[PDB]
């Protein structure tokens, strides 16, 4: 619980530089297996546009759309793409709790006021706590934007999740 | 009184429990959505239009296809340098062969074994593990400064007496074996091969030095990536297929955003410097109190 | 048996002609066909017309009560 | 009034299984 | 018309012997509608045999 | 009893974890069981079937 | 096949009504047909004997 | 079919597998292996096309009997 | 009475076959 709301308010915080909304999430051992949780050490995100490439490039294109020209001194054009592709992904919050737990109770345990319309038991074996922060530059929000998780352990090796931002606020951004 | 924020934002509670999915439908995720939080206070709207969504679509087909257009791209290279030698492929690799053998039944068990490979793509494959370490940070470097290294002029005797002295027998590969018979497509493998120096041929092993043995079966077949971009499939008897794997029909930002080799960043645990051993993981698990 | 300790310069024949030709009839056969990338594609597009069904059912179910 | 509305209703899903 | 379609129906998709009619068989008059309404799976016959079958088997029950 | 037909035979795959004590160890192994559908156990061979 | 088809969004058979989609979609094993009748535990146990 | 070796004459083997990998399989064998190899291995989405746009005729006809009703 | 429905209908069935 203790890790949602410090981005939360820290995207409330940094606001006026980027123009990011939170997204505060829980994953299951559906996702991931717990031998992949117990030692996982950082979650990031990006957000890939609808019609584009990204968020952290260049508002209008790049110069990395060429050919990659079959050669090992240019293989990347040099390290700036290194670089650029370090620069388009942030990093965000993380907490695990290795232990099956009751979500609502979990809550409850805490003073969260938890109001449901229906006791919808969700009963996991492991709680990750994470807040991806998809954004938009205008103040108006796309519904066919892309959010993209990653999921990288100590070894070095990653599962890319990713997913589109429609099915994500057809409803909650309905309700407001 | 002067109520904190905090306290209004734990007395605030979680307003409902939602769960979605991702694209491939494999992994749900749960999403809640505080009543306090600053989203509700923004004043946001919502365009979904369609147009966009199938321009979305289409970035991700993109994005899907890389390695899959590269991969159909080898395939259309292995029938290229199949046709251009005429078929009169050459032996590459060191292996005891025979004569008095009907070779008929080999030619049509290689197409088989390469058809079924093409049955099996994944992206566990041969392409993308050879290219991760060329996509590396200091990749570019080291191949430049292995091309000036490799192209060196006469030694002088004045640089070899009282100069500054001279500094790779053996290749770390990557392979895909295909088993043609049993249908078990294996997909990717380390390997380590080198010049055997009796002759100018190749031997493979594992990393204990166990000379992988497939190649004497004429049940399987395999395919070796080395880190220059070289291309060999190997049927058996050791003839082989030599290519290059080509990258003109990809952009470089699809290679970017697919498979990009990651470098480290700080954390609890990990020495300042690099290149070092490391200490234990942090390893919160469910066997420990949290101390 | 016996056998012959290998070399750079024994190759093997393109075997009689009889099976490069079928070779290449199958290069022709899978130039033109499924790319193996757009199978996902179209399972995700049977996923989205099936959500977006129930989407519509549910729809003028709860609309025409 | 609503019975006509069901009865066109309940054709929409019967064209699911055939489809996809 | 509907006339050419339901021949098609009884005697080209069903396969059912030409002594049979919408006359001689009640839950036939009332099948066919549903029978036509369906435009796919005409190469699919033995999906419509079988339905024919469960059909007059639950009609002519004693429940 | 045509009224009735169910479905055609499928074999089933079964994914399940173990307790909450037999996963102590081991939390990530998942009981892959195959099970029938719609069959029936059979000691004699149907000779016009 | 492929993914765990866990909650009752996919299983549906009805009787009588003859849905010749269920008739016609049985090689097409992904919609799988239930028969609407949850098995309770001491019948379960009791098909496991 | 056979392949033009460089080596004239044949040379004895007397080596462990460990040392090197051989071809020594007879025919049979092979052909087991061409009889477990031979073996072992649309229009209707247009059609689905056409029926959603029988179905968008379906649904426009009752929706004149919806402002006709 | 009915327009409103039925006119969303058409709009969302329209973008349902801007899928394929």
């Amino acid at each position: 619980m203790e890790t949602h709301l410090y981005s939360d308010l820290a995207f409330e915080a940094r606001f006026a530089d980027d123009e990011q909304l939170p997204l505060h999430l829980v994953l299951d051992q559906e996702v991931l297996s717990n031998e992949e949780a117990e030692t996982l050490r950082y979650v990031y995100y990006r957000n890939v546009d609808s019609a584009g490439r990204s968020t952290g490039r260049a508002p209008g294109g790049d110069e990395d759309d060429a050919p990659a020209s079959d050669d090992a001194e240019d293989a990347v054009g040099g390290d700036r793409a290194f670089d650029r592709e370090r620069r388009t992904w942030q990093r965000a919050c993380f907490r695990v709790l290795p232990r099956p737990l009751e979500l609502l109770d979990y809550l409850r345990q805490s003073g969260l006021t938890v109001t449901l319309e229906k006791e919808q038991r969700v009963r996991m074996f492991y709680a990750v706590f994470t807040t991806l922060g998809l954004r938009c530059p205008d103040n108006r929000l796309s519904g066919a934007q892309t959010l993209h998780l990653r999921l990288v352990w100590p070894d070095g090796s990653y599962r890319d999740w990713e997913f589109l931002a429609r099915d994500l606020l057809r409803e909650e951004m309905e309700a407001n | 009184d002067e109520v904190a924020r905090t306290d209004e934002w734990k007395g605030a509670g979680v307003s409902r429990l939602r769960e979605v999915w991702d694209v491939q439908h494999r992994v749900r995720l749960r999403v809640l959505w505080y009543v306090n939080s600053f989203w509700r206070s923004r004043e946001l709207s919502y365009d979904d239009h369609e147009v966009e969504l199938y321009r979305a679509l289409d970035a991700y087909r993109a994005r899907i296809a890389v390695e899959y257009v590269l991969i159909r791209a080898v395939r259309d290279e292995i029938y290229a340098v199949l046709r251009r030698d005429g078929g009169a492929l050459p032996q590459r690799f060191a292996c005891h062969v025979s004569r008095n053998m009907s070779w008929r039944v080999v030619w049509e068990l290689c197409r088989h074994a390469l058809a079924l490979w093409m049955d099996w793509a994944d992206v566990r494959s041969c392409i993308i593990k050879a290219l991760t370490p060329r996509l590396s940070r200091g990749a570019a470097a080291a191949a430049q400064r292995a091309r000036r290294q490799r192209e060196r002029s006469a030694p002088k005797p004045q640089e070899l007496l009282f100069g500054p002295r001279n500094e790779p027998a053996e290749q770390t590969w990557y392979a895909d074996v295909v088993r043609c018979v049993r249908a078990q497509v294996d997909l990717g493998v380390e390997v380590r091969a080198a010049r055997c120096p009796r002759t100018g041929l190749w031997i493979v092993r594992d990393r204990r030095g166990r000379l992988r043995r497939w190649l004497s079966q004429p049940e399987v077949c395999v395919l070796y990536v080395t880190p220059d971009l070289d291309f060999y499939w190997v049927l058996p008897g050791g003839f082989a297929v030599s290519s290059r794997v080509t990258l003109h029909g990809l952009a470089q930002r699809a290679l970017r955003d697919r498979f990009q080799n990651f470098e480290a960043v700080l954390a609890r645990g990990m020495h300042v410097e690099a290149g070092r051993q490391e200490p234990e993981t942090p390893r919160v698990s469910g066997r420990r109190l949290p101390f | 048996a016996v056998f012959f300790e290998p070399h750079e310069e024994n190759v093997l024949r393109c075997p009689e002609r009889v099976l490069r030709r079928l070779l290449e009839d199958a290069a022709v056969t899978m130039r033109g066909g499924g790319w193996r990338e757009d199978v996902l594609m179209d399972r995700v597009r049977k996923r989205y017309l099936r959500q977006e069904l129930r989407d519509l059912g549910h729809r003028v179910q709860t609309y025409c009560e | 009034l609503r019975q006509l509305a069901q009865s066109v209703q309940d054709t929409i899903q019967h064209m699911r299984f055939l489809y996809l | 018309k509907r006339d050419e379609k339901h021949r098609h129906v009884v005697n080209v998709v069903l396969e059912l012997p030409t002594e049979i009619s919408e006359a001689t068989h009640p839950v036939l008059a009332t099948m066919l509608s549903k029978y036509t309404r369906m435009s796919s799976l005409f190469n699919d016959k033995c999906a419509f045999k079988l339905d024919l079958l469960r059909m007059v088997a639950v009609s002519r029950t004693r429940r | 009893a045509v009224q009735f037909v169910g479905e055609h035979v499928k074999v089933l795959e079964v994914r399940a974890p173990l307790d909450h004590a037999q996963r102590q160890g081991l939390p990530d192994f998942i009981s892959r069981q195959h099970v029938l559908y719609n069959g029936c156990c059979v000691v004699t061979a149907p000779k016009t079937l | 096949d492929r993914q765990p088809l866990n909650p009752a969004n996919i299983e549906a058979r009805h009787h009588g009504v003859s849905d010749v989609p269920r008739l016609g979609a049985m090689d097409a094993d992904e919609p799988l047909f239930v028969d609407d009748y949850r098995a309770t535990d001491d019948e379960w146990t009791l098909q496991k004997v």
